[PDB]
C-alpha cells in the first residue's frame, strides 16, 4: 500500500491533503 | 484558506502541509 519517498515525490510533483493524510503516523 | 492543490512539497512544504493536513509526530518540543 506503500509508495515512493513522499517527501521527494511531492517536491518535484506535489501531495494533497489526502496523500498527506495518509502519510502522517496517525 | 488554500484547499489541496497538490503544489509542491518539497520536504519542509511537505512538511507542514503534512500537518495542515494531518499533522506528524509531534511538532510541539518547545511547547
Amino acid at each position: 500500500a506503500a509508495a515512493t519517498n513522499p517527501a521527494r515525490y511531492c517536491c518535484l510533483s506535489g501531495c494533497t491533503q489526502q496523500d498527506l493524510l495518509t502519510l502522517c503516523p496517525y | 484558506p488554500t484547499p489541496e492543490m497538490r503544489e509542491k512539497l518539497c520536504g519542509h512544504h511537505f512538511v507542514r502541509a503534512l500537518v495542515r493536513v494531518c499533522g506528524g509526530p509531534r511538532w510541539s518540543t518547545e511547547a
